């Protein structure tokens, strides 16, 4: 997944797993949320303020 | 914690299409005040004593 719902074909995004990973990437009309390099959940916009 | 995001675009008001004209021609009348107006002819004698 790369910006504003591009679907990137190379995987060469990686990082050194850090604690306190804490991310949410845009996907579909919305969003989805990893904790921890961990899937938690998928999120729509009306939920950020 | 606090999190916020970007407003997206907005639908934009639709330029509205607009009135339809009938072309013609006219004439205007009104209520008439003029009198009836025709011509006429007086016979008559004037008498004294
Ligand atoms: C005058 O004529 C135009 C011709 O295009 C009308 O265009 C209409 O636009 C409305 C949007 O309100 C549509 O619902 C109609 O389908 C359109 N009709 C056509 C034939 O294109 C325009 O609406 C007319 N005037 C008014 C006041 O509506």
């Amino acid at each position: 997944l790369g910006e504003n719902n591009e679907l990137r074909l190379t995987r060469d995004a990686i990082e050194p797993c850090t604690v306190g990973h804490r991310r949410y990437f845009t996907f579909g009309g919305g969003y989805v949320y990893f904790e921890e390099y961990a899937y938690s959940h998928q999120l729509s916009r009306a939920d950020i303020t | 914690a606090t999190v916020v995001q970007f407003e997206q675009p907005r639908r934009c008001p639709t330029r509205p299409e607009g009135q339809n004209y009938t072309e013609g021609i006219a004439v205007v009348f009104k209520e008439n005040i003029a009198p009836y107006k025709f011509k006429a002819t007086m016979y008559y004698k004037d008498v004294t004593v």
